[PDB]
RNA sequence: GCGGUAAUUCCAGCUCCAAUAGCGUAUAUUAAAGUUGUUGCAGUUAAAAAGCUCGUAGUUGAACUUUGGGCCCGGUUGGCCGGUCGGAUUUCCAACGGGGCCUUUCCUUCUGGCUAACCUUGAGUCCUUGUGGCUCUUGGCGAACCAGGACUUUUACUUUGAAAAAAUUAGAGUGUUCAAAGCAGGCGUAUUGCUCGAAUAUAUUAGCAUGGAAUAAUAGAAUAGGACG
RNA sequence: GGAUAGUGGCCUACCAUGGUUUCAACGGGUAACGGGGAAUAAGGGUUCGAUUCCGGAGAGGGAGCCUGAGAAACGGCUACCACAUCCAAGGAAGGCAGCAGGCGCGCAAAUUACCCAAUCCUAAUUCAGGGAGGUAGUGACAAUAAAUAACGAUACAGGGCCC
């Protein structure tokens, strides 16, 4: 019984087998057709340094209320707009339009958090500096 | 190119970081042995569990192969010559029942404490670290040396090292000469 | 045990053993409970709760006044609340330890029955 | 890759130079010459760990190119020199005589000779060919080929040869119960004898191997190599006599010996 | 401490076998004053590119550079 | 999930916790994951038995063909052993196969090469009276080993051996002052030198020699064109 | 038969239609150099290996060829294509995926340093030369050894329980 077929030669049965029902798995498709190196924003990358084009009203999900202040910004290497979420309080005001800031993932593999819809990303730091230390006001930065 | 200089860590980092009975556990070791940082422990450990990985998969070989003779009667005579394990115990299974513990008493850490010198743990590891402790006639200042048998007779303390005689030192000598001018003259 | 023995007596306090696992680590309230509140359980009883003079009240209003504060300003200088401040001033108020100790690290004057009033 | 490589790293020569993995990149190299270069050692790593006569590459050119090394009898100035198997480096200097012989581990040790047994090197033939003239003429491996043999030689036999001469000495017939000196594999540089001998024609016939001590093994037949008669081999041979102990009593015999 | 010693019958034969920066460490040659070994290299480039004698060119580039 | 008026989650301070010369973050593979399952999943209803049969590949497939050694042991029939009023046993004891131990352990055979040792005698010498004792073969003994043959069903399987570059990895020796490391070093009689070392394991399918003949297929001899001679 | 170093459809004439494949051929992808290995590890495994060693392959793209034992060599030449330089405007020489260095590209990665002394190599050769290689600087990639204080002397408080 069982299902499989428990022969001693039938490996090639129960290798082809495997090999197929591998696909339902979420990440051995994601990689092996190149999905990565195709079709998610970045090109494998974790970090991509973008352009500021937006400061965007993002309001939050049924639980809460707030609008997030979120950032829409464009790729240098690849051209998308894509939104992005400016961390933690007042650093919205720490950036005006096209301040070359550096993105990041943001914690679930590229899923949101929480309660911001539809975003992937996050700035980390504007033009070359940080958004920590601007933020605890040990670092002070230049003008371009 | 010249060959990779091979290293490798020297621990293990635990596998559930925040456990209560761990924490205290440690914290018994650390803070009865004054012990810096728990990398010092988990290094203890670590060795421990490489011992511990040897004997379990040698213990699996039969009885009278030379392998588990060679290996284990060699292991045994580390384990020996360290100290951790008693001069009657000499079996593959009665090694595999260690403590931690039993590791941090052959530290010259706590062998300068247990011999005397210090009036403490803890001044035994600032005297070491300031290198008045010479075994035979090679300083240490590593605390976490793992002491061996004989040697354990030739803890004392320098040739140089103020405690051992020989031209006491720097505050001594700073106020020596502050009480010659203040005092003197 | 002995050489410990001496090492933990020439350390702070300590007892015959110190090897043992005193719990709470930010409960800060533990200076007058585990002997008093079994006592009032096992009472079955009336027992009286009672704050020593308002002489020490008026020495946290003199102290006060002198050092040009309010009493919610020496509230969230000692990180408590107005009204436990307020009734330590105007005595009608019960004892803590503790906040004692706070109102004498904050401002330096004797709240100890005979002597009052100077940064020991 | 467009032609032969003149350097070789270090991990990549031998194991039995016994070098460090350190202090350069790169291992001396054997030239062409006598003896392979899996199987020969070169003066340098001769001169500089295994008998410290000099630190520095710079010492050991001067020391060969002072004319005392006769390698084979002949002054050697190359340091790429593969000295291989049973060679006789002799000197003047010093006045000994080394013999390339293996270690019962199988690493070219030292063996101090008297200047009797200088004068002779043994060789494993391993083709005899007909040639011009109708002269016959016998190889060996250090690649000495000879003329004018005895006829009563055959394949895989070995030979005496002095050092100047040539002039085939005592051979040795090769058959069965004969001491040989097995000089590969794991069996490198282990003494036994031609208990049982195989063909497995076509494919690397091989020979059982007795020992003194009761060790059969067998051997294939590029490794073999007759050093003589029963008890009575025509040259002197190391500590352990290529008896290759276990290694617990190889331990009981190091810590035994260890303190009077 | 411990260092590595070297004692020598014949000093003749000593400095022959010697290093040569041990023998300026002792006193017992002159620490040679050469050029630095870019500039050495340079003067090397120099060298390969001058094909002749090179007064011969140094003669007609003069007569030339007169006029 | 907190945050919509007295926020144990925001911003601060106070205090603490942990990792500590390091801590956090992003992303990716690994463990968690018996959530890829051969070991090792699940399909009535949670996702999931093709509508149903046929059927080529693949995968799988009932039963059956005898066993050279002995020492010890126990188990069954049994006989001289029958005492007990047809059962009642011990063991001097065969074997009936069975469990360990050292080995019988082998390749089946000619073509003779060649015989180790002879059934001995070719007679008596050395020496205790002499089958003590060799120098020796004319009537015997081939496997102790060689190569021209024929034994020849082929494998899949498993045991053993040689290969399984150096580093790596597991690990043995060693106080690099501990150590990460390295392949060193250690002792004197330190004044004219002695010496151990630098192992071993592992690596796989694929080959290549080797034993095992259970398992699993495969050839025979039927319309005897058979082997024996 | 020629070619070749030499076998060979390697090529040519002639003569046959063969050879492979559902036990996956042929064609497509790849963020494919391979192997030694690395990580994680109960066991069975899964992913990775540009990279300190072996084997390969390439010198901007592509072919051809002298020299030579050995190169389809590019720190050699010739041709084209792509890219760019200096001129007196006539022309000439080009190759960093060697070593540093610069630009661009990027989340993204060092001195236009000293030297044959080590380890190796080359030659007529102990000697000359070696941006092979070694030596410092940058360097929180990693990995180890592990300073930030030790020994005292001190005091004030409560609050249980015996009185």
């Amino acid at each position: 019984g069982k299902g499989k077929p428990r022969g001693l030669n039938s490996a090639r049965k129960l290798r082809v087998h495997r090999r197929n029902n591998r696909w339902a798995e979420n990440n051995y498709k994601k990689r092996l057709l190149g999905t990565a190196f195709k079709s998610s924003p970045f090109g494998g990358s974790s970090h991509a340094k973008g352009i500021v084009l937006e400061k965007l009203g993002i309001e939050s999900k049924q639980p809460n209320s707030a609008i997030r202040k979120c950032v829409r910004v464009q790729l240098i290497k690849n051209g998308k707009k894509v939104t992005a979420f400016v961390p933690n309080d007042g650093c919205l005001n720490f950036v005006d339009e096209n301040d070359e800031v550096l993105l990041a993932g943001f914690g679930r593999k590229g899923k949101a958090k929480g309660d911001i819809p539809g975003v992937r990303f996050k700035v980390v730091k504007v033009s070359g500096v940080s958004l920590l230390a601007l933020w605890k006001e040990k670092k002070e930065k230049p003008r371009s | 190119p010249r060959a990779p200089r091979t290293y490798s860590k020297t621990y293990s980092t635990p596998k559930r970081p925040y456990e209560s009975s761990r924490l205290d556990a440690e914290l018994k070791l650390a803070g009865e042995f004054g012990l810096k940082n728990k990398k010092e422990i988990y290094r203890i450990s670590f060795q421990l569990s490489k011992i511990r990985r040897a004997a379990r998969d040698l213990l699996t070989r039969d009885e009278k192969d030379p392998k588990r003779l060679f290996e284990g009667n060699a292991l045994i005579r580390r384990l020996v010559r360290v100290g951790v394990l008693s001069e009657d115990k000499k079996k593959l299974d009665y090694v595999l029942a260690l403590k931690v513990e039993d590791f941090l008493e052959r530290r010259l850490q706590t062998q300068v404490y247990k011999l005397g010198l210090a009036k403490s743990v803890h001044h035994a590891r600032v005297l070491i670290t300031q290198r008045h402790i010479a075994v035979g006639k090679q300083i240490v200042n590593i605390p976490s040396f793992m002491v061996r048998l004989d040697s354990e007779k030739h803890i004392d303390f320098a040739p140089t090292s103020p405690f051992g005689g020989a031209r006491p030192g720097r505050v001594a000598r700073r106020n020596a000469a502050r009480k010659a001018e203040a005092s003197g003259e | 045990a002995r050489s410990q023995g001496q090492i933990n007596a020439a350390r702070r306090q300590g007892l015959v053993v110190s090897v043992d696992k005193k719990y709470g680590s930010t409960n800060t309230r533990g200076d007058n409970e585990g002997q008093r509140l079994t006592k009032v359980d096992r009472e079955t009883d009336i027992v009286k709760p009672k704050k020593l003079d308002p002489n020490v009240g008026r020495a946290i209003s003199r102290a006060r006044t002198d050092k040009k504060m309010s009493q919610k300003d020496l509230a969230t200088k000692i990180n408590e609340k107005p009204t436990v401040v307020n009734d330590y001033e105007a005595a009608r108020a019960i004892p803590n330890q503790q906040v004692l100790s706070k109102l004498e690290r904050a401002l330096g004057v004797k709240l100890r029955g005979n002597n009052i009033g100077s940064p020991l | 890759a467009r032609g032969p490589k003149k350097h070789l790293k270090r991990l990549a020569a031998p194991h039995h130079w016994l070098l460090d993995k350190l202090s350069g990149c790169y291992a001396p190299r054997p030239s062409a010459g006598p003896h392979k270069l899996r199987e020969s050692l070169p003066l340098i790593v001769f001169l500089r760990n295994r008998l410290k006569y000099a630190l520095n590459g710079r010492e050991v050119k001067a020391i060969l190119m002072q004319r005392h090394v006769k390698v084979d009898g002949k002054v050697r100035t190359d340091t790429t020199y593969p000295a291989g198997f049973m060679d006789v480096i002799t000197l003047d200097a010093t006045n000994e005589n080394f013999r390339l012989v293996y270690d019962v581990k199988g690493r070219f040790a030292v063996h101090r000779i008297t200047d009797e047994e200088a004068s002779y090197k043994l060789g494993k033939v391993k083709k005899v060919q007909l040639g011009k003239k109708g002269v016959p003429y016998v190889v060996t491996h250090d690649g000495r080929t000879i003329r004018y043999p005895d006829p009563n030689i055959k394949v895989n036999d070995t030979v005496k040869i002095d050092l100047a001469s040539g002039k085939i000495t005592d051979f040795i017939k090769f058959d069965a119960g004969k001491l040989v000196y097995v000089t590969g594999g794991r069996n490198l540089g282990r003494i036994g004898t031609i208990v049982h001998k195989e063909r497995h024609d076509g494919g690397f016939d091989l020979v059982h191997i007795k020992d003194s001590l009761d060790n059969t093994f067998v051997t294939r037949l590029n490794n073999v190599f007759v050093i003589g008669e029963q008890g009575k081999p025509y040259i002197s041979l190391p500590k352990g006599k290529g008896i290759k102990l276990s290694i617990a009593e190889e331990r009981d015999r190091r810590r035994a010996q260890q303190g009077l | 401490s411990v260092g590595f010693g070297l004692v020598y019958n014949s000093v003749a034969e000593a400095k022959k076998f010697e290093p040569t920066y041990r023998l300026v460490r002792y006193g017992l040659a002159e620490k040679v004053e050469k050029a630095s070994r870019q500039q050495r290299k340079q003067k090397k480039n120099r060298d390969k590119k001058i094909f002749g004698t090179g007064k011969r060119l140094a003669k007609k580039v003069a007569r030339r550079n007169a006029d």
